[PDB]
């Protein structure tokens, strides 16, 4: 099969400016004619599109501003200039040779003015701790860039089993990022204790931020 | 001509 | 100008499901319908297609008798049956109608399949209480995904942040945050819903004050 290989593997532009992404075929993918090479984007949480086929054929929905280009075993697509509505995953893909191969991916982040997470704690509802769990839950979010730390003190002491954390897609729309952290606990070794911490250290402030509550 | 095969349809 | 593929798919190691892919507004003999394994947080893989208009098929050769491609075109469907199923089959997969003419393209939204030998669990859902203000639920403890976290039953959108479940104790867990300007609440009440299609569960859980 052919190796499709995608360069870079990740790429953060501010709108307006232009963007490029490489694709390198390890055989020719120019058969006898026309050269079956295909690009794909990815917007977060929905099917792959097809955004140019044929090397350099827009696919009917492109804005003007894509274009892609090539031949044998180089292609690239261009953006210029790039909105919020890019931000996805790219993918090369061949046609020229059956298996049909796909690069490995390319992913798109909008960079965009620092922003600091609005944060938010909350107590487990007494729904859960009837139940015999407790759970804590912090929310972190429209904050950019996406690289956050965050921690969890339990009556000032740092914690680290019990804590899940879920990131969504870069936002289309404002460029954010969200997170959630939820430190799961039993209902005895809540009451054990008073204080809870959720910190956030991100780019922004240089300390955390940190929300709480007491008991 | 002719159609590649599992990729173009006339 | 729609596909549209059938809903989350949740099935035994071992067993055999069946994908379907519906079109609207065009018929899918003058395409190939392929079809697109991906795996979460990896790439996509090509499984092959399947030319409604002989019944041509040809499958890639990493899933040959793996993999079974079908066409109705008299309903205007493609099916992929997958058999014999592995954790290796846990994936997304797309069907593409595509067509290189002698072009123009439809992708279906996709369908999960999800192969584990664990069971349906509905999930537990709790209330997350404290210019502008944020609310929550929790939704924990269900299985298998997915589930849905609408506000107000649609009618709030705008400043709602729903994450990606986790998977922890053999059961998913995830939440939802919304935000809107402390004059509207709890002056009129906010609530969420949450669908579990699997369990036919479907829970409204109003924000209250503690
Ligand atoms: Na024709
Ligand atoms: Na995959």
């Amino acid at each position: 099969d052919i190796v499709l290989t995608q360069s870079p593997a990740s790429l953060a532009v501010s709108l307006g400016q232009p963007a490029t992404i490489s694709c390198g075929a390890s055989k020719s993918v120019r058969t006898s004619g026309y050269s079956y090479m295909d690009w794909n984007q990815q917007k977060p949480g929905q099917p792959p599109r097809r955004l140019i086929y044929l090397v350099s054929n827009l696919e009917s929905g492109v804005p003007a501003r894509f274009s892609g280009s090539g031949s044998g075993t180089d292609f690239t697509l261009n953006i210029h200039p790039v909105e919020e509505e890019d931000a996805a995953t790219y993918y090369c893909s061949h046609i020229r040779e059956l298996p049909r191969s796909s690069g490995g991916g390319t992913k798109l982040e909008i960079k965009r003015a620092d922003a600091a997470p609005t944060v938010s704690i909350f107590p487990p509802s007494s729904e859960q701790l009837t139940s015999g769990g407790a759970s804590v839950v912090c929310f972190l979010n429209n904050f950019y860039p996406k690289d956050i730390n965050v921690k969890w003190k339990i009556d000032g002491s740092e914690r680290q089993n019990g804590v899940l954390n879920s990131w969504t897609d870069q936002d289309s729309k404002d460029s954010t990022y969200s997170m959630s952290s939820t430190l799961t606990l039993t209902k005895d070794e809540y009451e054990r204790h008073n204080s809870y911490t959720c910190e956030a250290t991100h780019k922004t402030s240089t300390s955390p931020i940190v929300k709480s509550f007491n008991r | 001509k002719h159609p590649k095969k599992g990729v173009e349809k006339y | 100008v729609q596909l549209q593929q059938s809903g989350a798919e949740l099935v035994r190691s071992g067993a055999s499901v069946k994908l379907s892919c519906t079109a609207s507004g065009f018929n899918i003999k003058d395409y190939y319908m392929y079809w697109v394994k991906l795996r979460p947080e990896q790439g996509l893989e090509w499984i092959g297609w399947i030319d409604p208009e002989n019944g041509d098929t040809e499958y890639v050769p990493t899933f040959q008798g793996k993999v079974t491609m079908t066409a109705d075109t008299s309903s205007n469907t493609a099916y992929l049956q997958l058999s014999s199923l592995t954790s290796e089959d846990t994936a997304v997969y797309y069907c593409n109608a595509g067509v290189i003419t002698m072009a123009m393209d439809y992708w279906g939204q996709g369908t999960t399949v999800t192969t584990s030998s664990a069971k349906t669990t509905p999930p537990s859902v709790y209330p997350l209480a404290p210019s502008m203000v944020t609310l929550g639920c929790l939704v924990k403890g269900y299985f298998p995904e997915p589930v849905t976290v609408t506000w107000n039953s649609g009618s709030l959108s705008s400043g709602v942040h729903t994450f990606p479940a986790v998977l922890q104790s053999d059961l998913y867990t995830l939440s939802s945050s919304v935000t809107v300007p402390s004059s509207t609440w709890p002056s009129q009440t906010v609530t969420c819903n949450v669908a579990h299609p699997a369990s036919s569960t479907k829970v409204d859980k109003k924000i209250v004050p503690r």
